[PDB]
């Protein structure tokens, strides 16, 4: 009826604290049934030697549980790991009090472990709550690449996709590195006014100083971080205001030992009542077995109710944390932290204080930082967008259209390089045509300044399976749009199922189908010459196109596309030349381009009627404000007839 | 120089010492002289002392491990050793040869096995050749269940075929407790194909319960990963014939073959190395002192060690301490209560010993049953 517990600490007086606590436990609970002993040893620097000494001390006593805290030494990870591992091999439970690393939360590596303080991870949940209270919707995520960072982020997108609004671009940078200017330069283009951070204490000053250098710390943008970056900031690199948080009894190491001793003393009676009390004793040579009922002991210990709140009621979560806790919100003004609000279990309660933001404006700033500049991408296209070299001066020739008007032109950067063989060179050129006129009409309709730059690789865009990987990756202009380079596309884009999942194309402005070119008895849907292939009448088309997917969604036309994939061009002009050259027999895509080309370049004809129906339309990233108004206005323009008028100027000649 | 250790097999250990007594195999392109160590029992203090004292006694460069009766929770100690003394190790077999996903940051463990995702893709590849598609997923309350369920859910949504999934069930599989809640629930199921992931004792208890409540007849099929099945050389009782699992290659080989393979791996690494730098990497070893920030020379050595070849196989290690592009074999329980090969897997294509799945009656005589009509034709 003598139960022994152990503990590893560093404060020589804290052993007296444990002795007083167990004396109080004996004086409070128990009645001539069981008495409880105690003993503890001080930490030693040599980690392996500490493990050997601890296991020998366990050999010298019949211990049941181990309790450890944070020694003042900065080598934080060194202290908990050896005793934890040497305990795992026996399944003897261990409870930590002042270690908040995240790697110990994975039950796979540490078999039995319980933390009495919530880890750094749930800062994400309280951050979500703080976002809820202050009506902030779009958040940029700036996290490091460490294991704690990925765990914290993962919890964050789980609790955010609970609302399914999704987060903006998440940026990952390597730990222990400087000159992080590139990441912030990339972030600066995007539109956001709330930024969130979580990283090492030393890296905090580094990432902080660049913000001051790049003046991102001005008004509008607002900061908020966890306690990890609170301390090192004021140390050597002055802050500019940050919302934060801390725990009530952080680093006290006095209440926690009392609470843990109380809970274990409460648990031992229930364990003795279980009618299967198998004594461990200290077999360190030959006793290669697990203390037979450790799993049940851990299961009932995790279920232990709060013994006595005293400083605070303590329970245990399913993963092994303490649910239903509280936090104190602090602000950074004039280099003196002040409490401003108190966290409840779920909600947050402000308490008669004044909040200050870095700009100096007393009122709560409005987020979402609405923008006015827009990026646009376009591709080479025969009847819609002409691209021509600029003149020697820097602009290009300002000619005059026949019908008493000038053809409008815009300056377009472009890559100036064709095919993957040619390296990137770049040169500013000028672009003009149908779609450019449609765009400049929008410039008259509302207020925004376009900066047109052409596509990278000249492919319209498809979905491709990454070679030996888990997830498929987009390619081409659609991929560039989805990445975040631009926010609109004005090009002859076909609408199809594969695109409608992500980008919402609205209100088609010109209907078109599919035709086939021959040089001058073929049926587009099904003909004996084309359904059954031979050495003659070779069918081919431009690779990485919508027609590729459309033919990939067939059965015997699937075999047609299979033998068609053996041949592929990289541009329409090559096919147009080959049709005259008679090297290529057949060519298949959108009706309007081929019709205009046949009208202009004679001696070529299209065979068969349209066997398909679709529409061209602009495309935007999902949940973008511009969509409703652009769709509303395009219909009014179409009803007026300017779109009809432009046609005779550019389709019928 | 390199050292080797043997563990937990008495009468075999005599043959182990006899095979250690040779000067060398005289094949490896190196002049390293091995050394052997033998530990009576597997215990923390014993292993700690016998490893670091031996390491610091005679200035060695690398060490390789050898397995035991396959009791769990042993790889963590070696991982801590690698973290502390910054010396590369290598496991070859046994329970220690199980993937330990979130390894220590600065360590280099290099335990060969199969990650759970790779260990799982093969069951889906073999479940499509016959196209049963039932998916009654049974998981116990085990530490590794969270990753398993997430992986299977992720794979189900990005696969080739529809893969209709019936349901998912988790149950308490403790050594003692009231069975009724799980027993009534388990019989409330209907699916021709089961996949289950659990431990050895959990396997025993679940399989006995299922046999009790009539789910072990000729109509159903069980799939389990490599975490189960324990010894791989001792067939336990209560196992219904027809269990399917996937294990890595060289399982039927000898311990001498495995240790020779490890020696060859390290020797070929060194052989590729000396050409780059001119000499063997400096041996860093100190049990007591424990110095060492990030060292570029040993890091470059570890980098150069990751890709090897020859001996009719491959060992390409990922950043995770596990090999990729693996070669494993499908295993099953024969009609005479004995393990036998079923199917190979080489470079993303799958094979099979039989064109149809036999299934067995109570006696040795199988039931041809209805359907599965045999149809012939010619070109
Ligand atoms: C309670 O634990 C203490 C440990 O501090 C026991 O005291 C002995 O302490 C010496 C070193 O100071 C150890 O070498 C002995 O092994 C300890 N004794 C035992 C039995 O382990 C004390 O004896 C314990 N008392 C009870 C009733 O358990
Ligand atoms: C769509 O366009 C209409 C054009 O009238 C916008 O309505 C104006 O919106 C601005 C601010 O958004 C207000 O200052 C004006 O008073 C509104 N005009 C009228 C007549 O009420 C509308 O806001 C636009 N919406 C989107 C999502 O772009
Ligand atoms: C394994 O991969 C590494 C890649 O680093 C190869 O090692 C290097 O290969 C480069 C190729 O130019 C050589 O120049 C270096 O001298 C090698 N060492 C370094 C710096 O890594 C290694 O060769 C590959 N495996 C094989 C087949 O040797």
């Amino acid at each position: 009826k003598i139960v022994n517990i152990g503990a590893v600490l560093s404060t020589r007086k804290h052993e007296q604290m444990f002795r007083e606590a167990v004396n109080q436990a004996n004086k409070r609970h128990g009645s001539w049934k069981i008495q409880l002993n105690a003993t503890s040893v001080t930490h030693k620097p040599n980690a392996i030697q500490m493990a050997l000494s601890v296991c020998e001390d366990l050999i010298s006593s019949q211990v049941y549980a181990i309790l450890v805290s944070h020694p003042p030494t900065p080598n934080d990870h060194f202290t908990p790991t050896p005793v934890s591992y040497t305990a795992g091999f026996y399944r003897i439970p261990v409870l930590g009090l002042t270690t908040r690393m995240s790697i110990y939360s994975d039950k796979s590596i540490h078999l039995s472990f319980l933390r009495t303080v919530p880890p750094y991870s749930h800062q994400s949940s309280v951050w979500f709550e703080m976002m809820r209270v202050y009506s902030w919707n779009h958040i940029i995520l700036l996290v490091s690449d460490d294991h704690e960072g990925r765990a914290a982020q993962k919890r964050l997108e789980t609790l955010l996709e609970e609302r399914e609004s999704k987060a903006e671009k998440v940026l990952q940078f390597d730990p222990g590195t400087k000159n992080v200017t590139a990441l912030l330069m990339e972030a600066k283009e995007l539109e956001a006014r709330v930024i969130i951070l979580s990283a090492s204490e030393d890296d905090a000053a580094t990432v902080y100083r660049a913000a001051a250098m790049l003046n991102m710390t001005g008004s509008g943008y607002v900061w908020l971080v966890g306690e990890r970056e609170i301390s090192g900031n004021a140390l050597r690199y002055a802050p500019d205001g940050i919302l934060g948080l801390q725990l009530i009894n952080g680093k006290n190491e006095s209440a926690h030992i009392s609470d843990a001793v109380g809970v274990v003393a409460q648990a031992v009676h229930e364990l003795l009542e279980k009618e299967n009390i198998t004594d461990p004793p200290r077999g360190c040579v030959g006793n290669t077995n697990i203390w037979k009922t450790g799993p049940l002991f851990k299961r009932v210990l995790m279920s232990s109710k709060y013994a006595d709140g005293v400083t605070g009621r303590v329970e245990f979560n399913e993963d092994g944390d303490r649910k239903f806790a509280n936090y104190s919100i602090m602000n950074l003004q004039n280099r003196k932290l002040v409490q401003v609000g108190i966290y409840n279990g779920t909600h947050v309660i402000p308490n008669d204080r004044k909040i200050i933001w870095p700009g100096g404006e007393t009122e709560k700033p409005r987020g979402y930082q609405m923008s006015t500049r827009l990026k646009i991408v376009t591709i080479h296209q025969e009847p819609f967008v002409y691209v021509k070299p600029t003149l020697s001066d820097g602009t290009c020739k300002e000619e005059f259209t026949v019908n008493g008007d000038p053809v409008k032109k815009v300056i377009c950067t472009g890559p100036n390089d064709t095919s993957p063989g040619s390296p990137r060179h770049t040169v500013p050129q000028c672009c003009y045509g149908f779609c450019i006129d449609l765009l400049i009409k929008l410039a008259r309709t509302m207020n925004f300044t376009y900066e047109v730059h052409l596509v990278a690789d000249g492919k319209f865009g498809t979905q491709e399976r990454v070679n030996n990987s888990n997830k498929k990756e987009w390619n081409g202009m659609m991929g560039e749009l989805l990445s975040g380079q631009a926010d609109m596309i004005v090009a002859p884009l076909t609408i199809n199922n594969e695109r409608a999942q992500y980008i919402e194309f609205s209100k088609p402005f010109k209907y078109q189908g599919l035709t086939i070119l021959v040089k001058k008895r073929i049926t587009g849907i099904n003909d004996p010459r084309l359904r059954n292939p031979s050495d003659k009448f070779i069918y081919a088309t431009v690779k990485q196109s919508s027609v590729d997917i459309y033919f990939r969604r067939q059965v015997e036309l699937s075999t047609m596309y299979r033998h068609m994939e053996k041949h592929n061009y990289e541009s329409a002009a090559e096919a147009i030349q080959a049709v005259r050259d008679n090297k290529l027999h057949a060519f298949i895509w959108d009706s309007a381009v081929l019709e205009f080309e046949a009208s202009q370049k004679c001696d070529l004809v299209t065979t068969g009627e349209l066997f398909f129906r679709s529409g061209f339309g602009i495309g935007m990233r999902k949940d973008s404000p511009w969509k409703q108004n652009v769709s509303l206005s395009i219909l009014k323009s179409h009803e007026n007839g300017f779109m009809e008028d432009l046609d005779k100027t550019w389709v019928r000649y | 120089t390199v050292a080797v250790v043997f563990s937990s097999s008495g009468p075999p250990q005599a043959q182990f010492r006899a095979r250690l007594t040779p000067q060398s195999f005289l094949d490896l392109p190196l002049e390293i002289q091995p050394l052997t160590v033998g530990v009576n029992t597997t215990n923390p203090s014993s292993l700690l002392t016998q490893i670091c004292g031996l390491l610091g006694a005679a200035h060695v460069h690398g060490i390789v491990f050898e397995d035991n009766v396959d009791t769990e929770a042993v790889a963590q100690i070696l991982d801590f050793i690698s973290s502390q003394t910054h010396v590369p190790i290598l496991s070859i077999s046994g329970g220690s040869a199980v993937v330990l996903t979130p390894k220590e940051p600065g360590s280099a463990f290099l335990q060969l096995g199969v990650s759970l995702e790779q260990q799982l893709q093969v069951l889906f590849k073999v479940l499509e050749e016959y196209d049963w598609s039932a998916f009654a997923v049974i998981t116990s309350l085990h530490p590794g269940h969270a990753l398993f369920l997430e992986g299977v859910r992720a794979v189900a949504d990005a696969s080739h075929v529809s893969w209709r999934l019936l349901d998912v069930v988790t149950l308490e599989l403790g050594p003692g407790g009231p069975r009724a809640r799980t027993q009534r629930l388990l019989r409330q199921l209907d699916a021709p194909v089961f996949v289950a992931y659990c431990s050895r004792e959990e396997a025993e208890v679940l399989f006995a319960e299922a046999a009790q409540a009539g789910l072990v007849g000729p109509g159903h099929v069980w799939l389990v990963p490599n975490l189960a099945l324990g010894s791989t050389d001792a067939p336990p009782a209560t196992f219904p014939v027809g269990l399917i699992s996937v294990v890595t290659e060289s399982w039927r080989l000898s311990l001498r073959q495995k240790v020779r393979d490890g020696v060859a791996i390290l020797a070929l690494g060194a052989h590729s190395y000396w050409r780059q730098h001119g000499t063997l990497p400096a041996p860093a070893g100190d049990c007591r002192v424990h110095p060492g920030p990030v060292s570029p020379a040993r890091e470059a050595f570890y980098r150069h060690l990751l890709n090897v070849t020859w001996e009719g196989r491959d060992f390409s290690f990922s950043p995770g301490g596990y090999l990729v592009q693996p070669t494993m074999v499908v295993i099953a329980l024969n009609r005479h209560r004995l393990w036998e090969m079923v199917g190979r897997w080489e470079h993303g294509v799958l094979y099979m010993k039989y064109p149809v799945w036999p299934r067995y009656s109570a006696s040795l005589q199988p039931v041809v049953d209805s359907r599965h009509l045999t149809v012939a034709t010619l070109e």
